[PDB]
């Protein structure tokens, strides 16, 4: 019933770096803090218990410090296996967790390649129109995608999905999907997605005219 | 009662 | 090594009940306190319940108190979670977790986690996907690299699996995590980039499998 505030939510690092993750408890918890590592689709793994005790089989480059309300996990000489999400947990009063810190791989900035896909004739016959915008192989993860319909900005009719960081080239890809009824789709001419990203000198717009 | 007390066998059992 | 294996997850409607099981090996289960903890992408990790080694003491998270029951059968090395009055908040991956086993400290957390079992609280009916081709306009392509894909729309429950050319095409493939649309049905896309010069010599087919509905769809993606 103790609130655990973990920071930062994400950090970028290279092999060899020293990484620190903090965790602040809303009331004092002595040394009753644990740190867990978790990878996508897998179970959490205990790294550090009772704030500073390295558990058996866990590499010595992990260490923990702190007492009272302020705690830190340090990862020295960061290795390829260490890219993962980390959670703190207090076990003073029931059991509550921090929000997690994702440690991802730093690489050079890469602008997205942007593609736009009109709805298929098959889908239109069924009464719906999905328009898909693809941002392929970019870094860092932060991107802005805005839909325009006849040059008017869209809101609330798009959903985004993002891949995990690629194991080989350390990039992300992202989709944004705009869903309209067939009737509303046929009311307008120009469909566009505008992409803002650090690797682009200025925002890039990909578009098509319905029926072209 | 303490929910965070030892929930395992008594280690001195 | 300690091993915890959960089962019993699946799709269940709001207001209904469900029992999860966790089978333990590699340690003396009858001597260990045990927990359930659940995970969601949006809320993170949330403790659910604890039970003493001999079943005599139990505690629950505030929001499941009066709806969930933790129990165990030491003669079978099995932990249970009976869930009732299920709500949307209860959709999660549910993990079995052993209480910390050592005795150097007088306050106790947890050490080893199972693999998890997924509980989906939903009123949706099982449904196979509609599969639609993703082809950009042929009039505006540029740059020597072509993107194509398949939109896998309106299926329930997860998962779908997607391959390209029966697995012969793996490089450059991105199959996105599904999104839960407003309807309660899932949707995803799978895309791939290929040489623009290959669209006239290489057929591209996405193979979409949805085991819950016993549906397989092969969709040829044609240059537009």
């Amino acid at each position: 019933d103790i609130q655990m505030t973990q920071s930062p939510s994400t950090l970028s690092a290279s092999v060899g770096d020293r990484v620190t993750i903090s965790c602040r408890a809303s009331q004092t918890i002595s040394t009753w803090l644990a740190w867990f590592q978790q990878k996508p689709g897998k179970a959490p793994k205990l790294l550090i218990y009772a704030a500073s005790s390295l558990q058996s089989g866990v590499p010595s480059r992990f260490s923990g410090s702190g007492s009272g309300t302020d705690f830190t996990l340090t990862i020295s000489n960061l290795q390829p296996d260490d890219f993962a999400t980390y959670y703190c947990q207090q076990f003073n009063s029931y059991w509550t967790f921090g929000q997690g810190t994702k440690v991802e791989i730093k690489r050079t900035v890469a602008a997205p390649s942007v593609f736009i896909f009109p709805p298929s004739d098959e889908q239109l016959k069924s009464g719906t129109a999905s328009v898909v915008c693809l941002l392929n192989n970019f870094y860092p993860r932060e991107a802005k995608v805005q839909w325009k319909v006849d040059n008017a900005l869209q809101s609330g009719n798009s959903q985004e999905s993002v891949t995990e960081q690629d194991s080989k080239d350390s990039t992300y890809s992202l989709s944004s999907t705009l869903t309209l009824s067939k009737a509303d789709y046929e009311k307008h001419k120009v469909y566009a997605c505008e992409v803002t990203h650090q690797g682009l000198s200025s925002p890039v717009t990909k578009s098509f005219n319905r029926g072209e | 009662p303490d929910p965070n007390a030892n929930p395992n066998v008594d280690p001195n059992a | 090594q300690v091993q915890l294996v959960e089962s019993g997850g699946g799709v269940v409607q709001p207001g209904r009940s469900l029992r999860l099981s966790c089978v333990a090996s590699g340690f003396t289960f009858s001597n260990a306190g045990m927990h359930w903890v659940r995970q969601t992408p949006g809320k993170g990790l949330e403790w659910v319940a604890i039970i003493w080694y001999d079943g005599s003491i139990k505690y629950y998270g505030e929001s499941v108190k009066g709806r969930f029951t933790i129990s165990r059968d030491n003669s079978k090395n099995t932990l249970y979670l009976e869930m009732s009055s299920l709500r949307a908040e209860d959709t999660a991956v549910y993990f079995c977790v052993r209480a910390y086993s050592g005795s150097l400290y007088d306050k106790y957390g947890m050490d080893v986690w199972g693999q998890g079992t997924t509980v989906i609280v939903s009123s949706a009916s099982t449904k196979g996907p509609s599969v639609f081709p993703l082809a950009p306009s042929s009039k505006s392509t540029s740059g020597g690299t072509a993107a194509l894909g398949c939109l896998v729309k309106d299926y329930f429950p997860e998962p779908v699996t997607v391959s390209w050319n029966s697995g012969a095409l793996t490089s450059g493939v991105h199959t996105f995590p599904a999104v839960l649309q407003s309807s309660g049905l899932y949707s995803l896309s799978s895309v791939v980039t290929v040489p623009s010069s290959s669209l006239g010599t290489q057929t591209y087919i996405c193979n979409v499998n949805h085991k819950p509905s016993n549906t397989k769809v092969d969709k040829k993606v044609e240059p537009k």
